[PDB]
């Protein structure tokens, strides 16, 4: 009824488990979606904002690293914004140490390798989020997972948070359509739009409580917020 | 348990426990009249085999113009000493000059709290007395205990009874009082306060302080067995 | 690696009474008897090596040990809180005092730095305190002999005569008997052994119990010669033989 | 029951559970193998999918350390990744040392105390994981597995997750069958079988293989992943043990 | 019951059997005595004739065999509980038995009751570990100070007693509800001297008897001891055949306290000067 | 009180006696003697598996080209022991210039175990250990060791569950022939004494593999192999 | 030393009432004048006041301090204090204000708040003196959280609920202190509501300009309190 | 009976939420924007009269054309500030030119989290986290008169206008009611008294609150005892009216 194996980290459960871990990643339950897919040439960031009152600016929901690379995020900012400041560094690093640009799949590879640095020691909590990384470089566009565990993997396209498994559905309906598009980034974007429109508990997406931002074979990472999404909706 | 933290209403845990065992402890007392000092311990044993002869344990001094005594543990003291010595004689190489006692202590017992303040430290299972002179506030007197707090006066006791102790000295000291009329009353102010008033003189220690030698210098006297059994005899006990 | 216990291992009672030292001196009484006295002619230790098996030397172990030239020591309690505690002293004769005057020190001074240490195993943090109490013996040409036992509280005893262990208190109530002022040293083994005697229950040969003493010069151990002027260890150990003459002379 | 909350804790059985807990933490993950061949090692490995959306041959679970080395684990994906990259830099700073490639109980001796150093004190978590590795040096063959205790022992073959019970005395039925020499190509064959032949305590869901070996004969005893149709012929083969 | 209630078979005892104890009948009678002695005397002011008092006080001393010796040269009655045995194994018995108390003493205005022991119904704290002694604690000191206990204390004085006195509930004192409290400390040498005149009355036209000569030496703190030490005396006498007694052979007794004056060991253990 | 190094209420450790019980794991029976100019040790090597490569599994060590030892313990455990030796051999000579002795490193590792018992950021070792050498000034001789720091020498001794069994069969021995060590010379004709000793004691019988082998040789030691093991076995055809 | 839910400090809800258990102490802001005034234990016998550390202590040539509550956490603050004075006149050359120690020291009383085994202390403080070159009266108060006020007037000490609000009924703004005498008179006039006995269980000091500091003494208390003590007749 | 780092079941850390409440202990703060300026308000807390409130300072001026306004925990508040100054003339060093206001406040949010893992090698300072919330208003020319809002969970919005503290929860609701784009600058300069004499505890004084515009003219002002008196009359000039 009550597990005393709840307090610091280290300790397991008597049947494997840690349970500050688990019992960290309904946070993200308790946080909002942003999703993201890609083609064999383009992919793409979606993220609902989440609004304080009828007065407020919005919470953000995605940054730039670099310009080959975006990403965003569910549930916390704090925690989620030093580890973009944090592989900034390790990508610029990579600009002038080598001048051959960053690959995407080893940054998850460097950052599975830093959270659990920080389950392992007493003090210290993980960075309890869920986040979606993108870009390109030499070997076409990718996508990836994440989890304040360290898991992290190349996916087509996925979802995050609260009611995402409506939109999480519309993929599996749909992985046979979607990978097949090159060069036309327009329709591709509203194939999540529509998708995630399965998760609104009638909020009805506008002009601003949404923010897209991609990245091609071509394309340096732009922000498509503010008031140029009228296209979509 | 946790030595920072305060009660729940504006006290402490520990250390009202530490001066209050000291009270366990032994005695130390410590007067002054107008021309000289008086000092005085029960050793907190007297068995007859050991070397209570040169037994130097409460009474131990730091410089030619000063001494003191000691109340607590043997070891948490007795590094206080070897501590506080060195800042006697590092003030002299700076100013070649004696030291005065009023910025001792006030530059000393600082250092108490210093472990009640951090770390997670045990404070200091100790009280002073203190005794000397300076050529600017006279003759002193002075005490502390493990909080840090110093206190002049005249006449004081620590240990058993001290409470009741310093009564003995209320009404029977004087300001006039002269030295060879006021050593009567300390172990008379413990030859009521011990436990076996079958009283052997090597159960205690002794110290002085004068101003014997002429051209004002001073005398750092400390009194060997057989004086102060002698002496004692003196009041009249025997 | 990452350390986080530095709090304090020691606790206040309301009442004074510091706990967890409280609770060593059990040990040290569970552990082995042991003694020493002294007189004019010379000093005097002793113990009683309690072999496990019938397969232990008893060379291997020192219950009783060397200090300097001049000086012994011996334990009751636990080893291995004794062994180390050694070397931290002959570590610390040199380098504080022997290699800054040349001469080694009187017997008290060393004392003063082996309770400098004892103290740190208590007040400081992370730590337990040795659960031992030991002995000294004194010597120097400007104080003469001494005794001075010790304690893991810090504290430290002088003495002209004491003992500890699983037969203290019966041995205190013995030699208060025994002792005297009127005194040589080749008395004082018979009474030491004889206390020691009745406090046994096992075997009680010349191999089995290991003692030392305080004699006077003996320059056989010095090594070399020419140099009259050189003072000899006035400490020495005895052998297997020289204890079981005086059992057979008893 | 109130020893057993922390590391560095004996029990009056003489043990910490903590640790002995871990083991059912790797207990929860995935099958793999790796086998002592006549002249080198194999590598094999389950790895399970969940969503058609995970995209196939991205994900290694593999790693290597260097040249002449592959390791593999299961259980915890990231903990058994950490010492890893303890372990790419280590012999880096031993090639460093005799400008010679380093040998396997080089690895061990230089890992096999390093997770003991995780269950010494009592502010770490002990690597919850089970770990395998393998490869060549001037001396000849070797292999070994890791327990999270720290442990390590020569086997000619291993096995983790949930494919215990399977492989352990299918091997036992292996052994006896060809305990002549098996040769390097050969086993990469009977290996994939096991792997189909124990996913039937999860055969609820669905996954797709990866295999690796190193030969002295083949492969200059190098580390070499497999990606070919020779994969693709044991997969034909290994659905036939099954049929 | 009536077996608790007071005696047409009183001890025989006397408070002139209670040599030392000197100033503490003049001190204690009189709240006892005078103003129930004199009430119109007491009314001609009429401060308040108090509640009980109380004594606190080691063993040793005979507080008991003080008690036992009031109860003759009464003028009233002096009843007993032979203590604690109020309580029993329930808890409706309790309250019963005090509210029989009160009213068994209301019927008798010159007459007053005794306590021994309050060591086994002090410091009542209560987060589900207590029991049902406390309860009855209440309503004995609610009837004692009530809108019918006055009339008690009008027609009543009385007393408690211990051996061990700051280890029970302040919340019972009211002082007005105990008006007066004193110590029966250990004797003086001195006060020692009448105590052997009193009990040792054996000695046979004997001579070099120095009575003077045992609290010459005594530091003790019971009377009782000057019996222990007495008692076991003529127990020599008594097994050599000779009925006479001396002083040496009374002297030696003490041998026996020769434990008692030395069974306190002591530690060494010099943590602290 | 009951999961750290602090002194009991009473005043034992019940951390540490705990230790001593984690050495019995394995059900495991060690041996060692003194020879007249070499020495012997041994112990049981179970192998309840088919897979393993015995080739592989050890305790017995080799830490000089003089020097040896052994354990009954976890193994991890003994390896950080194990280490830690041959670190503390070099040190040694290299501060000055001759091979390190038994005698002394096991004092040095006995001063280790105590700070270990005087803190409490470490875990202790769940092991004990059995050092063997020939000494040029001692000559042969062992060491044993616990995991408080009482180290003393043995002139023969043997370790694991079921000491009892064999201790008991040992002192009947030299109450029979009355001498310290063996009065015989070759290693490999007083090994005989040792399996000759165990098996008939109360030990159970053995094959080739169940046994390792250990030698202090004069400025050698070295394990064994099969058939060395296998030859010396059949010493038995004589008895 | 963290939150509760309440948005409270445990340690710190509970510190601020040790000073409320010791002495007690004011001062007030003349009309062209500063003064203090505390506390002594009369019926403490076979003693000398004179070493006794004094309640009151100077900081530099023109400024002063009365501490309450503890008295070993007090010494400190004046050597570090101490030092930011003799320290402030020679990098900048110019002497201290008043407000500048006060800022400085309202921020150490949180450097020992938030920090890992520190306690806060058991000390509330004010202060009292006029900036160099000018002339208007400053006086500032503090207590641990570091909050540092400008009161007119403060008390901290026992019995002090009513002497907190006994001013009151005695003070004015459009109305303040004229001179000493009646500024005294008001020093006095409320602490010895508190005092219950003679002129010997205080002590107390004033300041002017230019460092004009005065200490007065038993006897000159007996002067004026006698004009009370005859005028707490009529 | 939570510690810092740990989260629960439930996922809602226990002490940072339990600083979202100590704010609601203290103090009034609001400040409301117009197009042509922006406004500052307090609640004094005024405890006693012989008080002379021109010391507690509510208000600061971080250069001469930013200020800001702290809430809740006064004192813990006062160090912060002293960073922001740091930051910002250090910014008006490496460009010779003053900041962006996002560029800045970022920062402020940035030290607030150092409680555990700050920014990129960040040693933790700060055992507990700071129990204090404030607002910053101020001009940049990118933007416009953008405010912004802290708290010291790490995170920053950008608003309208919006309140703290003792009166949050009911007096915004007014605010949300009564503001929109084209209004003036000295409405909200009374606008507010409307407000702030609902949720005081005594009649206002011209004492009790004070006031601080901001103007890209100018730049920063505090105003004056009297100043705020005249207008209150002006609201009493609508009060007595209507
Ligand atoms: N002055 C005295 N006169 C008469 N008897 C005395 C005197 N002093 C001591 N005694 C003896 O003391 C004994 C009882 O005294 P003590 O105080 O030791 O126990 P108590 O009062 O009976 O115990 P409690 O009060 O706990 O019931 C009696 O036997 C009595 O004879």
């Amino acid at each position: 009824f009550r597990n005393n194996y709840d307090g610091d980290t280290v300790t397991f459960s008597p049947t494997g488990r840690l349970f500050q871990v688990e019992y960290a990643l309904e946070a993200i339950k308790q946080g909002s979606v942003t999703v993201g897919l890609r083609s064999n040439t383009h992919a793409v960031l979606v993220a609902l904002k989440r609004n304080a009152d009828e007065l407020s600016s919005y919470q953000k929901k995605i940054i730039k690293c670099d310009e080959h690379m975006g990403l965003s995020l569910a549930g916390l900012a704090p925690d989620a914004r030093v580890l973009s400041n944090y592989l900034r560094q390790q990508c610029n690093y990579s600009s002038l140490v080598f001048n051959r640009k960053l690959a995407v799949e080893r940054a998850g590879h460097l950052l599975c390798d830093k959270a659990q640095k920080n389950t392992q020691s007493y003090g210290g909590r993980p960075y309890g989020v869920g986040l979606l990384i993108i870009g390109y470089d030499k070997s076409g566009a990718h996508l990836l997972e994440f989890q304040p565990s360290g898991n992290v993997t190349e996916l087509y396209g996925t979802a995050i948070g609260a009611r995402s498994q409506g939109a999480k559905t519309y993929l599996e309906r749909t992985l046979d359509t979607f990978i097949k598009i090159d060069g036309n980034p327009d329709e591709l974007i509203k194939a999540g739009v529509e998708a995630i429109s399965q998760s609104l508990r009638d909020e009805s997406l506008t002009v601003d409580n949404l923010s897209i931002a991609i990245v091609g074979k071509d394309t340096p990472f732009t922000i498509y917020d503010g008031e140029a999404v009228a296209k979509y909706i | 348990s946790r030595t920072t933290i305060f009660s729940p209403e504006g006290r402490l845990y520990q250390v009202e426990y530490a001066l209050e065992s000291i009270s366990h402890a032994g005695t130390a007392i410590g007067i002054m009249a107008s021309d000289g000092i008086v000092l005085a311990a029960e050793r907190k044993v007297t068995s007859t085999l050991l070397e209570q002869d040169t037994s130097t344990e409460k009474l131990y001094k730091l410089n030619d113009k000063i001494a003191v005594a000691v109340a607590g543990l043997t070891a948490d003291a007795e590094i206080l000493i070897n501590t506080a010595r060195i800042h006697a004689q590092n003030y002299l190489k700076t100013y070649n000059e004696d030291i005065p006692v009023e910025i001792l202590v006030r530059r000393l017992s600082d250092i108490k709290q210093g472990y009640t303040q951090h770390g997670g430290l045990r404070p200091f299972g100790v009280s002073f007395i203190y005794a000397g002179y300076d050529d600017r506030y006279g003759y002193q007197l002075y005490t502390s205990n493990p909080s840090g707090n110093y206190t002049g006066w005249k006449a004081i006791s620590v240990g058993a009874n001290t409470s009741a102790a310093q009564t003995l000295l209320q009404m029977d000291y004087k300001d006039d009082m002269k030295v060879d009329d006021a050593i009567e009353l300390a172990l008379k102010t413990l030859s009521k306060t011990t436990d076996s008033s079958a009283l052997t003189y090597d159960r205690l220690e002794f110290a002085t302080i004068r101003k014997g030698a002429n051209d004002g210098e001073v005398y750092q006297k400390i009194f060997k067995p057989q004086e102060i059994k002698d002496i004692l005899v003196k009041t009249g006990i025997t | 690696m990452t350390d986080r216990y530095s709090f304090s291992l020691t606790t206040f009672s309301p009442s004074g009474k510091l706990g967890q030292i409280d609770y060593a001196l059990t040990a040290v009484k569970q552990g082995v008897t042991s003694l020493g006295i002294k007189a004019t002619n010379g000093v005097v230790i002793a113990t009683e090596k309690k072999s496990s098996s019938p397969l232990a030397m008893s060379e291997t172990l020192s219950k009783v040990s060397l200090l300097t030239p001049d000086i012994g020591a011996v334990y009751s309690g636990m080893g291995p809180d004794y062994r180390v505690l050694v070397d931290k002293s002959r570590k610390v004769a040199h380098t504080s005092y022997k290699r800054i005057y040349g001469e080694y020190p009187p017997t008290k001074l060393l004392v003063s730095e082996v309770a400098k240490i004892m103290q740190e195993a208590t007040q400081s943090g992370g730590v337990r305190p040795f659960g031992v109490s030991l002995l000294i013996a004194g010597h120097d040409e400007f104080n003469g002999f001494s005794l001075y036992q010790v304690d893991p509280s810090g504290s430290y005893f002088p003495w002209k005569a004491t003992a500890i262990g699983k037969g203290s208190v019966a041995a205190k109530t013995f030699l208060e008997k025994r002792w005297n002022d009127e005194l040589e040293l080749e008395d004082a083994i018979h009474i030491a052994l004889l206390t020691l005697k009745e406090s046994v229950e096992g075997e009680f040969n010349g191999d089995t119990i290991e003692l030392a003493i305080i004699g006077d010069e003996n320059p056989d151990l010095l090594g070399y010669t020419g140099i009259p002027t050189d003072k000899g260890p006035r400490f020495r150990k005895l052998t297997s033989q020289e204890i079981n003459d005086r059992l057979e002379a008893l | 029951t109130g020893y057993d909350l922390s590391n560095s804790v004996f029990s009056p059985d003489g043990r910490n559970f903590q640790v002995e807990y871990a083991v059912k933490a790797v207990e929860n993950g995935t099958t793999s193998i790796g086998i002592k061949c006549n002249d080198g090692v194999v590598f094999a490995v389950e790895k399970l999918i969940t969503s058609k959306l995970l995209v196939p041959q991205k994900n290694v679970k593999i790693q290597v350390v260097d040249r002449h080395i592959g390791c593999v684990y299961s259980g915890l994906i990231p903990d058994g990744r950490h010492l890893v990259n303890r372990g790419r830099e280590e012999a880096a700073s031993f090639k460093k040392l005799y400008k010679t490639p380093i040998p396997i109980p080089a690895f061990a001796d230089r890992l096999g105390q390093y997770v003991q150093a995780h269950t010494l004190y009592n502010s770490v978590r002990p690597f919850g994981v089970s770990t395998i590795f393998g490869g060549v040096d001037k001396n000849g063959a070797h292999l070994y597995m890791l327990e999270p205790s720290g442990s390590y022992w020569g086997y000619k073959g291993a096995a983790t997750g949930k494919g215990r019970q399977s492989a352990k005395a299918e091997l036992e039925k292996l052994v006896d069958h060809h305990p002549e020499g098996l040769s390097a190509r050969e086993a990469v064959k009977q290996a994939a079988k096991i792997i189909y032949l124990a996913h039937e305590d999860n055969k609820e869901k669905d996954f797709e293989l990866e295999i690796s070996w190193c030969s002295l004969s083949e492969t200059n005893g190098l580390h070499k992943f497999v990606k070919g149709d020779l994969l693709q012929e044991a997969i034909d083969f290994a659905q036939k043990e099954i049929n | 019951l009536v077996s608790l209630m007071m005696v047409e078979k009183v001890p025989d005892s006397t408070y002139d059997m209670v040599g030392g104890l000197t100033k503490q009948i003049k001190e204690i009678k009189e709240v006892i005595e005078l103003p129930v002695k004199h009430p119109e005397l007491f009314e001609s002011l009429g401060i308040a004739q108090p509640k009980g008092v109380i004594l606190y006080g080691p063993p040793g001393t005979g507080k008991t065999l003080l008690a036992r010796a009031v109860a003759h040269h009464t003028d009233c009655k002096f009843i007993r509980v032979s203590g604690a045995e109020l309580v029993q194994k329930y808890i409706g018995e309790g309250s019963r038995m005090v509210r029989e108390l009160f009213v068994m003493a209301r019927e008798h205005a010159p007459s007053i009751i005794f306590m021994d022991e309050i060591d086994s119904i002090g410091s009542t704290r209560v987060e589900g570990s207590g029991g049902g002694d406390s309860e009855v604690q209440r309503t004995m000191l609610e009837l004692l100070n009530q809108l019918d206990g006055f009339e008690t204390s009008k027609n009543i004085k009385i007393i408690m007693a211990t051996n061990r006195l700051d280890i029970l509930d302040p919340a019972l004192l009211r002082p007005g509800r105990i008006d007066r409290k004193i110590e029966f400390p250990p004797p003086s040498v001195a006060a020692r001297a009448e105590i052997l005149r009193i009990h040792s009355r054996k000695m046979n036209l004997t001579r070099g008897i120095n009575l003077r000569k045992v609290a010459e030496k005594m530091n003790g703190c019971s009377g009782a001891d000057v019996k222990g030490v007495c008692t076991e005396a003529g127990m020599y006498a008594l097994r050599e055949r000779r009925i006479h007694v001396t002083q040496e052979d009374f002297e030696l007794a003490v041998g026996k306290v020769m434990n008692k004056n030395q069974e306190t060991a002591i530690s060494v253990a010099k943590l602290f000067k | 009180d009951r999961h750290i190094t602090i002194f009991s209420p009473e005043g034992r450790l019940y951390q540490v006696e705990y230790a001593f019980k984690a050495t019995n794991q394995t059900n495991i029976n060690s041996l060692a003697v003194r020879g007249k100019d070499c020495t012997v040790v041994i112990s049981q090597k179970k192998v309840p598996d088919k897979l393993l490569d015995p080739t592989t599994v050890s305790y017995i060590f080799c830490i000089s080209r003089t020097i040896g030892m052994v354990v009954n313990g976890p193994i991890p455990d003994a390896r950080n022991a194990a280490l830690r030796a041959k670190a503390e051999a070099a040190e040694f000579r290299y501060k000055y210039g001759y091979d390190m002795p038994c005698d002394v490193l096991a004092k040095r590792m006995a001063n280790l175990s105590q700070i270990y018992t005087q803190r409490a950021y470490m875990r202790p070792l769940g092991v004990i250990l059995t050092f063997v050498s020939v000494d040029e000034e001692l000559g042969p001789s062992i060491y044993k060791t616990d995991p408080a720091g009482y180290y003393v020498g043995y002139k023969a001794t043997a370790t694991g569950p079921k000491q009892q069994e064999i201790t008991t069969n040992l002192e009947n021995h030299f109450k029979k022939s009355k001498i310290d060590h063996i009065n015989e010379e070759s290693w490999e004709k007083v090994v005989e004494f040792a399996i000759t000793h165990m098996i008939d004691a109360l030990g159970t019988e053995f094959s080739k593999n169940d046994l390792e082998v250990g030698v202090a040789t004069k400025d050698k030691f070295f394990t064994l192999s099969a058939e060395n093991i296998e030859e010396r076995l059949v010493a038995i055809a004589e008895q | 030393s963290i939150f509760s839910p309440d948005g409270h400090i445990f340690q710190v809800e509970y510190a601020l009432e040790a000073v409320k258990r010791g002495t007690c102490a004011v001062g007030v802001k003349g009309k062209n004048c500063v003064v203090l005034g505390c506390e002594r234990r009369s019926t403490l016998k076979l003693q000398d006041t004179r070493i006794t550390p004094s309640k009151v202590s100077k900081i530099d040539s023109h400024v002063v301090l009365s501490f309450s509550g503890l008295n070993a956490d007090s010494r400190i603050l004046i050597e570090k204090a101490r030092v930011e004075a003799q320290s402030h006149r020679l990098t900048l050359e110019d002497p201290v204000t008043v407000e500048y120690l006060t800022r400085y020291v309202a921020g150490v009383q949180q450097r020992y708040t938030q920090s890992g085994g520190v306690r806060p202390f058991g000390v509330s403080t004010l202060i009292a003196g006029f900036d160099p070159r000018d002339d208007e009266p400053k006086l500032y108060q503090t207590e641990p959280s570091g909050i540092y006020s400008s009161w007119s007037a403060q008390t901290i000490g026992r019995n002090s609920k009513t002497v907190r609000e006994f001013l009151e009924k005695n003070y004015d703004r459009k109305e303040p202190p004229a001179t000493v005498e009646e500024c005294v008179k008001l020093t006095v006039r409320s602490l010895l509501e508190v005092v219950q006995t003679g002129a010997k269980n205080i002590e107390i000091t004033v300041v002017k300009p230019d460092s004009d500091i005065v200490a007065l003494s038993s006897e000159e208390i007996n002067q004026y309190v006698t004009q009370i003590e005859q005028e707490k007749q009529e | 009976d939570r510690g810092v780092s740990t989260f629960s079941p439930e996922g809602r850390l226990f002490q940072v939420e339990y600083s979202l409440e100590a704010i609601k202990l203290g103090s009034t703060a609001i400040g409301i924007a117009t197009k042509e300026g922006v406004v500052l308000g307090v609640e004094k807390r005024a405890t006693s009269p012989l008080l002379e409130s021109d010391s507690i300072e509510k208000i600061v001026e971080i250069d001469r054309h930013i200020g800001c306004a702290m809430s809740g925990l006064t004192a813990d508040a006062r160090s912060m500030i002293e960073h922001a100054r740091t930051a910002a003339v250090t910014h008006n060093l490496y460009y010779d030119e003053d900041i962006n206001v996002e560029s800045l406040t970022q920062s402020v949010c940035d030290l607030a989290l150092r409680f555990g893992e700050g920014a990129s090698g960040e040693e933790r300072l700060m055992s507990r986290p700071f129990g204090v919330a404030l607002l910053i208003a101020g001009h940049d020319a990118d933007d416009g008169y953008q405010l912004f809002h802290a708290e010291p969970s790490g995170t920053f919005y950008r608003y309208n206008a919006k309140a703290i503290g003792s009166g949050s929860e009911g007096a915004q609701a007014e605010l949300l009611n009564e503001w929109h784009s084209s209004l003036t600058l000295k409405e909200a300069e009374l606008l507010v008294l409307k407000i702030l004499k609902q949720v005081m505890e005594e009649k206002l004084d011209e004492n009790n609150a004070q006031l601080s515009c901001i103007t890209k003219q100018d730049g920063f002002k505090i105003y004056d005892n009297e100043k705020t008196a005249e207008l209150i009359k002006e609201l009493k000039e609508k009060e007595a009216a209507e």
